[PDB]
């Protein structure tokens, strides 16, 4: 709880290169084979994210800043990562947002928690049983005040662990517009050892969520109380511009490419 | 020629709209001048297909038996064998030129056709 | 205005006030159209030049045989085959070279 | 037919040719409305049998989505104090679909009452919080100046007088400490022409109404992309294609031709637009169905007649645009009622269009 | 406005009021002006070719 891992350790902020990184459906408008230009908050292309990493001796959650939104990049294989903390404080002063990953649904639960030093949620008794099920509650000692409840929809998840390089992926954008939380998400699966890929994929809407709450810093949520450990997950934030693209929607509806004037 | 276009001042400005209806009424014979205009120029487009294409009202026809002296003229004569009557170099010509026609008259913007078809021009030519 | 649609100016201010706000859309669009207008007026002079340039190629190059330079095309002129084509028409000229 | 075109041309006599007079239009003869069954009701009348309500930055909310507000109790007519409503009333609510509805709960004075607009300025607008733009709905209000105010004022309930900026719509502050009043920073503790943020009521039951304390309920509205489920609680009307009809799809309000469409949309998209960005094909919220979304067909109408002097028959031409009313004859150019089809060719009189030419003969 | 004749204009309202009125007969006749100027000029280039 309030002890950190013995594993615990502040990585250098080294940094990558996203490729096409940054691009999503704007709106839930249909589109074929036409060339629509639009403006939002956006990464731009050939920029570079913190390069960040946690493992069972090296284990790194640092707390960064959230000002003009935050690009979420998550390559995984067992799927660690179980979402991140948000909120201006994060403590009992003020609101504070999560997000439960149980490979089923996305529960965002907006209360007022007892911030622990090391957020963490036992998972134990892998003798029989395993399920990959999340237990206890080592993030909050209390909960009270809640001012905001969501359950999300049902998706399909691989918990079981595997080994060598990285292969899922999930790429989120978290952003405020008017107090209107929009979340987006994409998830497919990479052949990734360090750094990024080259290659190109659209985020898909996930949840909205009509919240409010001011949040001016984010906490990582990685979970897998210092003789807890993590396991094997790389992690990546970006940060969201207000850029313009040029975005090619196909037949389908889709988007096959994505051009960033504002670079070149 | 170009494409006709007939406006109508009313529904591309408001339309389905009794009281702005009442607002246009104040502002005067706008309509009157703006509609005549795309008018004359729908009109104008057609007699420029008549000034040109059209010289002469006697059709000629091209005989059966061919003796041209040595030339092909197979490619500039129409080819009797398409459902539409065109020439083997106007396959091109149609082609390389490029609904969005409905898609205009779905805002309220009347495309007028044209008064000779392409059956028609081809004729002529 | 505060919007495009009148519907959403209608549900919104008082209809005193409503006439204001619609009175920029008309003489908005108004002015929007006369501006189209003018264009197509102004674009009408091209297309009747050049219909009376291919009337009276139509008819020297086509139908007689003009002596005239750089008219029926480079070289000396000898007949013209018209080509229907969209919106316009080709010439295809045999010349002397 | 004939006296049309006398009044569009200013004159007792017409020449022989074409002349166009009216403009044709298909009026929607139904309207279509099909969303899917009922899951839940909006809290409208849960929150108005609280026992109080809470300051105006302190405001109470429960989230029902779904639209569809509660029709089934409404205290809206008559059973309050005083009723100051903006776009349609909760009895008219069921006309409309959205998404979320938050039902909030506050007591504000008399003077900030007619402050309340959707998306809009005021006391407690930019300060505490402002309501979004998609409001629709009524501001409700009951006196509470024989109950909730006291002699000498009322300081239980509090409100943010002061801001550093004005706030955006769904934005909320609950900070009640000492912060910037105006446009120039006084870092911190009150003083240098800065005045303290917080105040307080001061409800006194002798005075006017703006020193009177009024419970004020609003419903927030959303009014994005994402579909609502029900429609008033008469729904269907039986959608019927292939005809002209008002229809509200997904949120979406039009007037148009229903037409069945192949289009796959993605299962996160509602409906589609083309390329000038109107409404071109929208999905079924009900079932899984995809509809085209085309307006009602209309067009130009051309009076055709020989001159005065020589015969008053008169033909009537609908330009691009099939006569389901109504000699009526169809052709590439349109409906024309009026005139005889002859298959013989004879030299163009009166030119109509796509070949076709009119004349008066025997 | 009001009144298209400016005498009507110029006996009722204020001469701080009827400046409002005033403009918008002198802006839409500036602008029915100019479109006769402009039709004028079109016309002008077809009379001259």
């Amino acid at each position: 709880q309030c002890v950190n891992f013995t594993t615990r350790t502040q990585l250098p902020p080294a940094y990558t290169n996203s490729f096409t990184r940054g691009v999503y459906y704007p709106d839930k408008v249909f589109r074929s084979s036409v060339l629509h230009s639009t403006q939002d908050l956006f990464l731009p292309f050939f920029s570079n994210v913190t390069w960040f990493h946690a493992i069972h001796k090296r284990f790194a959650n640092p707390v960064l800043p959230f000002n003009d939104g935050v690009y979420f990049a998550s390559t995984e294989k067992s799927n660690i990562i179980r979402g991140w903390i948000f909120g201006t404080t994060l403590d009992s002063k003020t609101q504070s947002l999560l997000i439960v990953n149980n490979a089923t649904n996305v529960v965002i639960k907006v209360c007022e928690f007892q911030f622990c030093n090391d957020p963490f949620l036992g998972v134990y008794y892998h003798k029989n049983n395993k399920s990959w099920m999340e237990s206890e509650f080592r993030v909050y000692s209390s909960a009270n005040n809640c001012t905001f409840e969501y359950v999300s929809q049902p998706f399909l998840m691989d918990l079981e662990g595997k080994q060598g390089n990285f292969k899922n992926l999930r790429e989120f954008v978290f952003k405020n517009i008017d107090g209107y939380f929009k979340i987006y998400s994409k998830h497919t699966p990479i052949n990734l050892v360090r750094g990024l890929p080259q290659g190109f994929s659209a985020l898909e809407p996930l949840v909205d969520l009509p919240i409010g709450i001011n949040i001016t810093r984010f906490q990582t949520l990685h979970i897998s109380s210092s003789g807890w450990t993590a396991g094997a997950a790389a992690y990546y934030v970006g940060y969201l511009q207000p850029r313009t693209f040029l975005l090619k929607y196909n037949e389908n509806g889709t988007i096959t490419d994505a051009v960033d004037c504002a670079l070149d | 020629s170009m494409t006709k276009t007939s406006v109508d001042c009313t529904m591309y400005i408001c339309g389905d709209s009794t009281e702005c209806s009442n607002l246009l009424l104040q502002y005067g014979s706008f309509c009157t001048q703006l509609n005549r205009a795309l008018t004359g120029i729908a009109v104008e487009q057609d007699k420029n297909t008549q000034e040109v294409f059209a010289q002469v009202k006697q059709i000629y026809k091209t005989p059966p038996i061919k003796d041209f002296g040595g030339f092909n003229f197979s490619q500039i004569l129409p080819d009797p064998s398409k459902p539409s009557k065109r020439s083997f170099i106007e396959d091109l010509l149609f082609n390389k030129v490029t609904d969005l026609i409905c898609a205009q008259k779905f805002n309220g913007l009347t495309v007028l056709p044209p008064l000779l078809t392409d059956e028609m021009i081809a004729q002529y030519t | 205005a505060i919007s495009s649609v009148l519907n959403d100016i209608l549900s919104r201010l008082d209809p005193p006030e409503a006439e204001v706000q619609i009175d920029r859309l008309i003489t908005g669009r108004l002015q929007s159209l006369q501006t189209y207008v003018t264009q197509q007026l102004i674009r009408a002079a091209e297309i009747r030049a050049s219909a009376n340039l291919a009337a009276t190629k139509m008819s020297e190059c086509v139908l007689g045989q003009s002596k005239r330079v750089d008219f029926c095309g480079k070289g000396y002129h000898l007949m013209s085959f018209p080509q229907s084509a969209p919106h316009g028409v080709v010439f295809l000229h045999v010349t002397y070279v | 037919p004939l006296s049309e075109t006398k009044c569009t041309l200013k004159s007792f006599t017409v020449e022989k040719g074409i002349y166009q007079t009216s403009n044709f239009r298909v009026q929607p003869t139904e309207s279509i409305v099909r969303f899917p069954n009922i899951t839940n009701l909006c809290p409208f009348g849960e929150v108005f049998n609280a026992t109080r309500f809470a300051s105006v930055y302190a405001w109470n909310r429960k989230r029902i989505s779904n639209c569809v507000a509660d029709y089934s109790v409404l205290y809206n007519s008559a059973s309050f104090s005083t009723f100051k409503c903006y776009g349609v009333s909760p009895t008219k609510l069921n006309d409309l679909c959205f998404t979320n509805v938050y039902a909030d709960s506050f007591v504000i004075r008399g003077d900030e009452v007619r402050q309340i607009a959707p998306g809009q300025t005021g006391n407690i607008a930019d300060y505490n919080y402002k309501l979004p733009d998609d409001f629709t709905g009524c501001v409700i209000a009951w006196n509470s100046n024989n109950l909730d105010s006291k002699v000498g004022g009322n300081y239980n309930y509090l409100y943010r007088l002061f801001r550093k900026s004005n706030l955006k719509p769904f934005e909320r502050d609950i900070s009640t400490e000492i912060y910037q009043a105006g446009s120039t920073p006084c870092n911190g503790v009150k003083g240098f022409n800065c005045y303290f943020p917080l105040q307080s009521y001061g409800f006194q039951p002798t005075y006017g109404v703006g020193y009177q304390p009024y419970r004020v309920v609003v419903l927030s509205f959303e009014l994005l992309h994402a579909p609502a489920t029900v429609c008033g609680p008469k729904k269907s009307t039986n959608l019927v294609k292939n005809k002209c009809v008002n229809f509200n799809f997904n949120g979406l309000t039009g007037t148009g031709v229903l037409t069945e469409s192949n289009k796959k949309f993605l299962p996160f998209q509602q409906f589609g637009r083309d390329i000038a960005d109107t409404t071109d094909a929208v999905r079924d919220p009900q079932t899984l169905e995809i509809l085209d979304i085309t307006p009602c067909s209309f067009g130009g109408v051309s009076v055709i007649t020989p001159g005065t002097n020589t015969s008053n028959q008169v033909a009537v031409l609908y330009q691009g645009v099939n006569c389901t009313e109504v000699n009526v004859f169809q052709t590439r150019a349109g409906c024309l009622i009026g005139a005889e089809h002859v298959n013989n060719s004879y030299e163009c009189d009166i030119p109509i269009g796509a070949g076709i030419c009119a004349s008066y003969q025997t």
